[PDB]
């Protein structure tokens, strides 16, 4: 009623991410600063965790 | 001057097609508290002709893998049929005087099925095959119980001339005598045709079209000949056509109106209806009828 | 009874101008009604009303046939309408703009302008703003 | 709306009927966790599309439960006299279509001009003629106007006619009975362990409304 | 309290057991239903004569976006970003930067009309009644590009409608 | 709804009588012909942006 | 010469054949189809122009596009227009068929129907209403009648 199996959980091919999307890529886990423009700490609590940032351009029409 | 008899009343009854769509617009939006065309024309006049000339105009889809030999033959039968069937009839005078009209009608009526399987066959697809049978299947069952209909009617008259019919009902309708039949002919009628509440199913589309609008405004001629006879003056047949045409324009304008006011019947129900109420009805109503003039000693006299 | 509709009738025929007119406004407007005018338009447009018609076709208007460049004898629009009788005509008041005229402003529109749309006049989306980046001029003197 | 429909038939009979749905499905749950509250209120117009106000009620109760507050009195008046005119748009929408289904097709225009007058009463309301957007978890948005009021009563001292009219085409029909009669039937268990609620429960005699 | 809608008995006395197999020989209730139409087919149609006549409106209708000014000129846009960031559609791109005179002015004002979902919301959070949602709705586009207003775009149409919206906002602005 | 403090729904989860009517009408076509098919589903009451989301 | 004035008059009689007859094929996708019906309404009453109600597939004129089209729509609404004949047109009403609208950033949700087939007219509103929906069908028949179509071919 039991595997009992012994290996590292690895969910990478039943997500759907793209291949180029997986091993590319380089997350960051982080406690946001304090925002200097105020004096509250209350965003400052839990952890982040966000991607890398990626290539924008500018639309050619409406800019 | 035949064929100028031939033409006369040919392009006449396509003309009168043509703007019956017009006409069921109008009607069919003047119930449903709006209004039909009125800007194509001065009050629609012109929208069959805008109708018309689009179709014409249209790309036809040739199927590219049907048998083009039944698909081209097909609108020619039933449009060559629904021109047909106009000649017997007496307005007051027919173009072509046959002893056996009402025969003529019958079998010009059973022909006119071939043109729906041929249509379904010819199609080159499954489904239109199940719709064309379902439609054959209930325009013979219903042209039964019209056969037996008529030739109960035609009791009356005393032989199979149209002609007589005007005679017959010199002082009184046939819609005083029997009734019954009339509303089950008429609900034949609205079921040969494939008119709601029975409606279950470029060029070509638009003869077909032609052929099953001038059929219908010769079924409510035919009905109004057979029992709404109008009072004919051989010095002057101007007053019978006068009144012909009116009763048949109002049966026509009947038509439309059954169609805006009701439901559609499910195929079963209308089979069930037909089968199980129409058939045992009409079978006993003819019994009476046969046995009527012989009660009553008021044979017709054509022999 | 029948006399009197026909009647009614013959007075339509006769309140537009005879039968040229009768003509005219049946072929461009699809209806031959007489009502009060209410007022006339810079453009030509003619405003017209009759309470005693149920609410929708108590009031109507008879289009201009030659507005800022084009002919309009036949191409009509809701857009060739100017603001204020906009709004009298769509029943967001009971003031038509001749007994109280809107508030006057220098920047307002004198010459109201229909939908242009596939045509020339038309708007062409774009960017409002300036270059973010500056580049870099190379010298003009050579280095050697 | 939009709908595919999978069924195995032998002859006449369905045997199978299978539907497959998601044509319609633009994913507005997770939509609206990007959105703030009042955000992601106009979502709930679009979701149940022929009954806005009830959905926007439905919502902004939900919403002030968790917050903890309660609308003013004559804002629940107005919620609840608008939730009922949503009702007659909803059952005019139901009833005229299903007729038009069938193939009866008048009954439709004549109930679709009292549903253009209803139209009227949103748009008077909040200027919109159906995505209103009107209702709000703290209350009604912006106030009736002066003579809306009249106008309601005006509007609803003749529609008892047009249901009127609307009967006699189809409750003592013949044809309309056996299109509709004996069709569909669901027991009242069936339809308590099968999630129904609402006229699909008391249709079949179960006493239930919320 | 409940109501039974099909909680009736048929009378089984021969009188209408008759009755009822009249009705089934003569068709007295289709009859009914034709005389219905009939009587339908008689009385004035709601159509209404377009464009030369309009459906009638309010002053609350939410339309065509426009951006106003005030009665000196100047815009009331102060590129305050109040309607961007309320928008539910992000319709609205918003850009500004100090005008040559100091004034707090925006540079690019930029609203996505196949976007926008025409609620209103952009109009009720302006703090200076500078964004309106206008009367106007004939302004189909024969392509999807003309469909993205820009600054100049709004501020025509404000120009354009300034009349109209003036009369709408007197007139509705005590209940809001 | 779930709410986690913010000014943001954390989860919204919508239901639609539309659904399990929809669900139902596999059951209720049982042994009907095919064109009750269509007065069932007039008499669920359906509309798909409900039942979709 | 006549050889042009000819042409110009029979363009001019097919135009106004082929606009004062729209045969219209709806797709019922959302809650635009409502505003579309209400056009058919009494008080509108499209048919009163020439514009037939719910025309099938086959003869069709053209299609209006009423309504969010999403990913697991997009291939039959290409098919569907694939087997109208010519000439067809294509009407987009509506936010959510012109660019996607109120769930223009969504994954199932096909940025506008200009994507999929082309489109001649865009209906701006949220809905819009009936009267601006007429006036879009209004637009499209004087753009019917714009178009020359025996001139090019005589000067080609
Ligand atoms: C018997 C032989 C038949 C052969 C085939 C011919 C088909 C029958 C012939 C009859 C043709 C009918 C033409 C009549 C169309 C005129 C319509 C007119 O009323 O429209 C106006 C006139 O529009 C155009 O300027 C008229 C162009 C029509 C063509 C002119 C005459 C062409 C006849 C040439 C026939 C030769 C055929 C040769 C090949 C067989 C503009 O109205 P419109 O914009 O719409 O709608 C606006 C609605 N409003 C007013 C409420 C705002
Ligand atoms: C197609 C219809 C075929 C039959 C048409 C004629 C029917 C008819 O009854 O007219 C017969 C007519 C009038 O006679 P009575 O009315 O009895 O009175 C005259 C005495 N005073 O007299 C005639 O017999 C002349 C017609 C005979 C020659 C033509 C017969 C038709 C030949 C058709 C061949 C082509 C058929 C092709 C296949 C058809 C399958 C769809
Ligand atoms: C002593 C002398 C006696 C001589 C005879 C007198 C006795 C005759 C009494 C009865 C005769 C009248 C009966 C005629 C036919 C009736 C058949 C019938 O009843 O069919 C109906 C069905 O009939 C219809 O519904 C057909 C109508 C369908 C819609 C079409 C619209 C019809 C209404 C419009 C008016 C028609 C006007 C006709 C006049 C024609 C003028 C030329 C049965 O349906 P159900 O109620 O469901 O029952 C079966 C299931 N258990
Ligand atoms: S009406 Fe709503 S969606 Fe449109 S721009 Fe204003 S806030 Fe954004
Ligand atoms: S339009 Fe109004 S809300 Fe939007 S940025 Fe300008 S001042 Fe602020
Ligand atoms: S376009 Fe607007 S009104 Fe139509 S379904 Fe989408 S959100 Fe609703």
């Amino acid at each position: 009623q039991l595997i009992a199996v012994d290996e590292k959980l690895d969910i990478t091919t039943l997500t759907g991410v793209p291949e180029e999307h997986i091993k590319t890529r380089k997350v960051r886990i982080f406690v946001p600063a304090r925002n200097n423009m105020q004096s509250g700490v209350n965003n400052t609590k839990k952890w982040k965790m966000e991607f890398d940032t990626r290539e924008r351009w500018e639309n050619p029409l409406m800019g | 001057m035949f064929m100028i008899n031939i033409l006369s009343l040919i392009i006449p009854i396509l003309l009168a097609v043509a703007f019956l769509t017009l006409v069921e617009r109008k009607v069919l939006g003047y119930m449903q508290l709006r209004k039909g065309p009125n800007v194509v024309g001065p009050y629609g006049l012109l929208q069959p002709i805008a109708d018309a000339l689009k179709l014409f105009t249209k790309e036809p889809l040739r199927p590219a893998t049907s048998s083009i030999s039944m698909f081209i033959i097909a609108p020619i039968l039933a449009l060559s049929l629904a021109l047909t069937m106009w000649v017997p009839l007496p307005m007051p005078y027919p173009l072509i005087n046959m002893n056996l009209g009402v025969l003529f009608m019958l079998a010009m009526s059973s022909l006119a099925v071939y043109s729906i399987l041929w249509s379904g066959w010819a199609s080159n697809s499954k489904y239109a095959l199940i719709g064309a049978l379902r439609a054959v299947a209930q325009t013979i069952s219903y042209e039964v119980t019209l056969a037996i209909i008529l030739l109960s009617v035609l009791l009356m008259n005393g032989s199979y001339t149209l002609s007589t019919l005007i005679t017959t009902q010199e002082h009184i309708w046939m819609i005083f005598t029997s009734w019954p039949l009339a509303m089950m002919w008429f609900i034949s009628t609205l079921a040969e045709t494939n008119r709601a509440p029975f409606d279950l199913t470029a060029g070509p589309f638009a003869m077909f079209f032609m052929a099953e609008y001038a059929n219908i405004i010769m079924m409510n001629a035919f009905t109004a000949i057979l029992f709404l006879g109008a009072s004919h003056d051989p010095h002057t047949p101007e007053l019978y056509t006068i009144n012909f045409v009116l009763k048949t324009l109002a049966l026509t304008i009947t038509f439309l109106w059954i169609r805006a006011s009701y439901p559609r019947f499910r195929y079963d129900q209308l089979m069930h209806l037909l089968w199980k109420s129409f058939l045992p009805l009409t079978l006993a109503l003819c019994m009476w009828h046969i046995s009527l003039p012989i009660m009553t000693a008021s044979i017709p006299p054509q022999s | 009874e029948l006399v009197q509709v026909l009647r009614r009738g013959l007075q339509q025929v006769s309140g537009h101008g005879g039968l040229r007119g009768y003509l005219r406004v049946l072929f461009r407007a699809n209806d031959v009604r007489v009502g009060t005018l209410v007022g006339e338009d810079k453009y030509g447009n003619k405003y017209y009303e009759d309470n005693k018609q149920f609410f929708g076709r108590h009031r109507w208007v008879i289009y201009t046939t030659e507005m800022n460049g084009r002919d309009t004898f036949w191409d009509v629009d809701g857009s060739m309408v100017p603001p204020e009788w906009h709004r009298w005509l769509h029943c967001m008041t009971d003031d038509p703009p001749t007994t109280k005229p809107p508030t006057a402003r220098k920047y307002i529109w004198t010459n109201h302008k229909f939908n242009v749309s596939g045509t020339p006049q038309q708007y062409v989306p774009y960017s409002t703003t300036r270059k973010k980046i500056q580049e870099w001029v190379p010298p003009s003197t050579p280095y050697k | 709306g939009v709908l595919r429909l999978v069924m195995e038939l032998s002859g006449e009979m369905v045997r199978k009927c299978d539907p497959h749905i998601g044509l319609l499905h633009r994913g507005t749950e997770k939509l609206i966790e990007y959105k703030t509250y009042l955000q992601a209120l106009p979502y709930f117009d679009r979701l149940d599309y022929v009954s806005m106000m009830c959905n926007e009620q439905a919502y902004s109760l939900a919403v002030e439960k968790l917050l903890n507050i309660q609308p003013p009195p004559r804002a629940q008046w107005i919620r609840v006299l608008f939730g009922e005119i949503t009702r007659l748009l909803n059952h005019i929408m139901a009833v005229t279509t299903h007729a038009l289904d069938i193939g009866a097709m008048t009954p439709f225009f004549w109930m679709f001009e009292e549903r253009e007058k209803m139209f009227e009463f949103y748009e008077r309301v909040s200027g919109a003629r159906m995505h209103a957007a009107y209702i709000r978890p703290g209350g009604v948005h912006q106030d009736l106007p002066l003579g809306l009021l009249d106008d309601i009563y005006e509007f609803s001292k003749n529609f008892s006619f047009r249901i009127d009219e609307l009967e006699e085409m189809l409750t003592n029909n013949r044809i309309w009975r056996n299109r509709t009669v004996d069709i569909g039937v669901v027991t009242a268990e069936d339809a308590l362990n099968y999630g129904f609620s609402g006229v699909m429960l008391r249709g079949s005699g179960i006493q239930w409304d919320l | 309290t409940y109501k039974f809608v099909n909680m009736r008995e048929p009378s089984m006395d021969m009188k209408s057991v008759t009755d009822r197999a009249a009705q089934t020989l003569l068709w007295t209730e289709l009859v009914r239903g034709l005389g219905m139409t009939l009587s339908y087919l008689f009385r004035e149609p709601a159509t209404i004569n377009y464009p030369f006549e309009k459906g009638p409106l309010s002053p609350r209708f939410r339309g065509e976006h426009a951006l106003r000014r005030y009665p000196s000129g100047e815009e009331r846009c102060i590129a305050c970003k109040l309607c961007e960031a309320v928008c539910p559609a992000q319709a609205i791109t918003i850009e500004a930067e100090p005008r040559a005179d100091g004034s707090r002015r925006t540079t690019r004002y930029d609203i996505d009309m196949t976007k926008c979902i025409y609620c209103g919301f952009c109009q009720e959070a302006c703090p200076v009644d500078a964004i309106v949602e206008g009367p106007n709705f004939e302004f189909s586009t024969e392509t999807h590009e003309e469909l993205l207003y820009n600054k100049e775009k709004l501020l025509n149409n404000g120009d354009k409608w300034e009349a109209e919206i003036a009369a709408n906002i007197q007139a509705d602005y005590l209940y809001r | 709804l779930v709410s986690d403090g913010s000014s943001r729904p954390y989860r919204c989860k919508i239901k639609a009588p539309g659904f399990a009517h929809l669900a139902g009408l596999d059951k209720m076509s049982k042994g009907h012909m095919l064109a009750d098919v269509v007065a069932i589903i007039g008499t669920q009451d359906i509309v798909f942006g409900e039942v979709d989301r | 010469s006549r050889g042009e004035y000819v042409v110009a008059k029979l363009d001019d009689l097919v135009n106004w054949a082929r606009r004062s007859s729209l045969w219209p094929m709806t797709f019922g996708l959302a809650c635009c189809a409502v505003e579309m019906m209400h056009m058919a309404a009494p008080r509108y009453d499209m048919d009163r122009f020439g514009v037939v109600f719910r025309a099938s597939p086959r003869q069709s004129d053209v299609m209006i596009v009423a309504g969010t089209l999403t990913n697991k729509m997009a291939p039959a609404l290409r098919k569907v227009y694939d087997q109208m004949p010519e000439p067809r047109y294509v009407v987009s009403m509506g936010s959510c068929a012109n660019g996607g609208g109120y769930y223009h950033y969504s994954y199932s949700v096909v940025r506008g129907c200009d994507r999929i087939v082309p489109v001649d007219i865009y209906v701006p509103g949220c809905p819009p209403t009936a009267e601006a929906l007429l006036y879009g069908i209004l637009q499209l028949q004087r753009k019917i009648k714009r178009e020359k179509r025996l001139r090019i071919w005589y000067r080609r």
